[PDB]
């Protein structure tokens, strides 16, 4: 996160942390118990599947401070037309291997209805997004948690930053005065949109040019066209193997 | 463009005297209707003017709510009969207004010469502190509640006995002027907001004469 | 206006543009000066478009140059106070009131719903939560 301020410890208790072999990966958005929203790209590059895990409650790096709660994820499914590589699709839902508990620290964000989120939340100004990810571009990232509030954009108004980029399953959040943006390490990491006091699902931080890029905006996972394919594979019976392709739609 | 399911409205303009504030664009309604959103720079979209035919949308009760802000609003196309039918994203097709900054933009309406009165050499010219369309509580701001010291008027009086006009400027809603006995003068007035840059005066009054 | 014999007078603005209607000449032969007359003119013959009480459901109509503005009542708006604020009642229209989700139905009022953990209230628009850590709520914070 770039130009953000560290979330204080629990007012962002969604937030997950993904390693690998005990480094730090990508970010991710807890859902309930045992699910977790995060972005395919993260999976593009693993081989040693054994070692992922996901933290609930973390805020600092540095130290366990006991709000901590660590899962090996059991299984993760991504769309079947996401392709390694190329944007599109960039969803990933995250079986972990036993649920976490609940408490002041960890809770779930709530995946809101599509028609609802189409209609009204896409229409909150400011939502808020975190993670540990990188300071600046190609600067360090950070080892407390960061949030910052970004507004959104319809795509006919993102669209001369990034002409013909923008799919459907995409939209644009950010400042093209340069201030302010997600960054490399924050995928995955909640697009988090309050309305009358209650905090839903709306994007998944996804891709963009450089970060705080003149010009240029944050890319997010448009959750709104994924709500009926995540529900349906959290009520469906398990299939075998860590890495599964689920259709899409 | 029998293909076309719908198109993009144009020509969107800010209609504004005393704070009562239409928007208006083109096209008339052609197989879509319209709905219209507002918002401050910084702040929420809210929608107005829901699948409307028309095209002109009344945005006075928003932007009244704080005539200092700045407000964008956009005007969205939908299929006619069809109105869910925004595409997969979501997103119908849609313009973006120019912005508009109530305080700063608003014309002053044309204003009325209450009432003169005259003793001697000296008379009284007061002018009308009308009403806005801003509210506070459960009443209508006066011009002058509106603007404070911002606003002025300016007189134009004349005698009809000779040519030239004169002119004089007053703070408050009131002049009091010198005028030579035995002759009837004539008297117009402007409400001046002298810190505008643009639309900084009303049109004339009437004239009213003794 | 002139009837037989009136022009041997002077004129007279009450008498001849207050007391009766005055065409642009009989107004001139009482300023005299032709941009004094159009200054009086464009404001004398513009007419009352008030006068066809074009402002509706108990608006107050106030008449401009070539125009009119009307003053609503608080529950309405539109340039003739038209539209009812009350009454768009949908979904798309701040969610239709609801605090959480909303449905609009074929032939009923719009029905306001809730999220899993949570239960709507008897105001038939509000959420309550029914379980210690519901979604989206910040615990730390409402302690
Ligand atoms: C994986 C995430 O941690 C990260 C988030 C970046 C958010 N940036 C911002 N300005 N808000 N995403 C990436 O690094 C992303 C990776 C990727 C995403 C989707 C599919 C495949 C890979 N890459 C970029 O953002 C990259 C542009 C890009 C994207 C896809 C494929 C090629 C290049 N931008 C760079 C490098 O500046
Ligand atoms: C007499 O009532 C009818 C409605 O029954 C109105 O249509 C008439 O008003 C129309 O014609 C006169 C115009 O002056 C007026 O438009 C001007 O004033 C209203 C403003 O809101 C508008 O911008 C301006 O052009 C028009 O609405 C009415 O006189
Ligand atoms: C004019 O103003 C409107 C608001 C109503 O109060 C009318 O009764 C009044 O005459
Ligand atoms: C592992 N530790 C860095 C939390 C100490
Ligand atoms: C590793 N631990 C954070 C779960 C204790
Ligand atoms: C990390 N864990 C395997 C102990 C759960
Ligand atoms: C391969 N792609 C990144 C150009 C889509
Ligand atoms: C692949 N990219 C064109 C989105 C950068
Ligand atoms: C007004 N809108 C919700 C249809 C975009
Ligand atoms: C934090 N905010 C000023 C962007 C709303
Ligand atoms: C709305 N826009 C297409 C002009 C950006
Ligand atoms: C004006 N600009 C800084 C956005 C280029
Ligand atoms: C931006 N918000 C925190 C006020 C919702
Ligand atoms: C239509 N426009 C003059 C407002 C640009
Ligand atoms: C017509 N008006 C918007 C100027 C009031
Ligand atoms: C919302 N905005 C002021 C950043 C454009
Ligand atoms: C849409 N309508 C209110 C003009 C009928
Ligand atoms: C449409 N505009 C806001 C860019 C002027
Ligand atoms: C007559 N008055 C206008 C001076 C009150
Ligand atoms: C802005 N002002 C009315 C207080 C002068
Ligand atoms: C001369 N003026 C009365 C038209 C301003
Ligand atoms: C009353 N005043 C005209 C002297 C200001
Ligand atoms: C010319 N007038 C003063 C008599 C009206
Ligand atoms: C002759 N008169 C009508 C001009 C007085
Ligand atoms: C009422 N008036 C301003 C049109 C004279
Ligand atoms: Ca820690
Ligand atoms: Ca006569
Ligand atoms: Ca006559
Ligand atoms: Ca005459
Ligand atoms: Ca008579
Ligand atoms: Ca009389
Ligand atoms: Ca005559
Ligand atoms: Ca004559
Ligand atoms: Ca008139």
């Amino acid at each position: 996160i770039v130009g953000g301020k560290v979330c204080p410890k629990g007012e962002c208790p969604w937030q997950v942390l993904l390693l690998v072999n005990g480094a730090q990966l990508c970010g991710g958005t807890l859902i309930n118990t045992i699910w977790v929203v995060s972005a395919a790209h993260c999976f593009d590059k693993i081989k040693n599947w054994r070692n992922l895990i996901a933290v609930l409650g973390e805020h600092d790096l540095s130290e366990h401070d006991g709000d901590e709660q660590s899962r090996r994820v059991a299984q993760v499914i991504i769309p079947s037309t996401y392709v390694p590589g190329t944007t599109n699709h960039d969803i990933a839902l995250l079986r972990l291997h036993q649920p976490v508990v609940l408490t002041d620290h960890v809770v779930p964000l709530c995946l809101p209805e599509r028609t609802f989120s189409e209609r009204t939340l896409a229409f909150v100004r400011f939502s808020l997004v975190s993670g540990w990810g990188q300071l600046l571009d190609r600067g360090a990232t950070a080892l407390e948690l960061m949030v910052l509030n970004v507004p959104r954009l319809m795509t006919q108004d993102c669209e001369a930053s990034f002409p013909g980029k923008i799919t459907e399953y995409m939209f644009c959040a950010g400042y093209s005065d340069g201030s302010k943006d997600s960054c490399k390490g924050d995928s995955g990491g909640p697009h988090a949109t309050h309305y009358r006091g209650t905090w839903y699902l709306t994007g998944i931080v996804s891709w963009g040019q450089g970060c705080a890029t003149v010009g240029h905006f944050g890319v997010y996972t448009r959750v709104s066209q994924y709500i009926e394919w995540l529900q349906k594979l959290m009520r469906s019976e398990p299939r075998p193997g860590v890495l599964l392709r689920a259709p899409f739609p | 463009s029998g293909t076309t399911n719908t198109v993009a409205a144009y020509n969107l303009t800010w209609k504004s005297t005393n704070f009562k504030t239409i928007l208006e664009w083109e096209p008339k309604p052609v197989n879509q209707v319209y709905t219209v959103q507002i918002s401050t720079k910084s702040g929420d979209w809210k929608s107005k003017c829901f699948y409307t035919t028309d095209t002109e949308c009344d945005l006075t009760d928003e932007i009244v709510k704080d005539v200092k802000q700045t407000y964008l609003a956009r005007v969205f196309s939908y299929p006619a009969g069809n109105v869910e039918s925004t595409g997969s994203a979501g997103e119908p097709l849609y313009e973006n207004s120019p912005e508009f900054t109530p305080y700063l933009e608003t014309n002053l309406g044309q204003p009325t010469i209450q009432s003169f009165e005259q003793v001697g050499t000296k008379v009284n010219v007061t002018v009308e502190d009308e009403r806005t369309l801003v509210r506070r509580n459960n009443t209508f701001l006066s011009l002058r509640d509106v603007f404070g010291k911002d606003l002025i008027y300016t007189l134009y009086y004349w005698k009809s006995s000779s040519s030239g006009k004169k002119t004089a400027k007053t703070n408050t809603n009131e002049f009091l002027i010198d005028v030579d006995k035995g002759e009837n003068y004539c008297f117009s007035v402007q409400a001046v907001i002298p810190s505008r840059t643009v639309n900084r005066k009303s049109t004339d009054s009437p004239v009213e004469c003794m | 206006a002139n009837a037989f014999l009136e022009e041997l007078r002077p004129g007279s603005l009450e008498r001849e543009c207050k007391e009766e209607q005055c065409s642009f000449e009989e107004a001139r032969e009482i300023f005299k000066d032709a941009e004094r007359t159009k200054l009086f003119w464009i404001s004398y013959s513009d007419g009352d478009q008030c006068a066809s009480s074009p402002c509706q459901n108990g608006g107050s109509c106030k008449d401009q140059l070539q125009s009119y503005i009307c003053f609503c009542l608080p529950a309405f708006e539109g340039r003739n106070c038209e539209t009812h604020k009350d009454d768009q009642l949908i979904c798309v229209n701040e969610n239709g009131g609801c605090e959480q989700y909303c449905s609009d139905h074929t032939g009923t009022k719009r029905s306001c719903r809730c999220h899993e953990g949570y239960s709507l209230l008897a105001d038939g628009v509000s959420c309550t939560p029914t379980v210690e850590y519901p979604c989206g709520k910040i615990p730390i914070l409402e302690k």
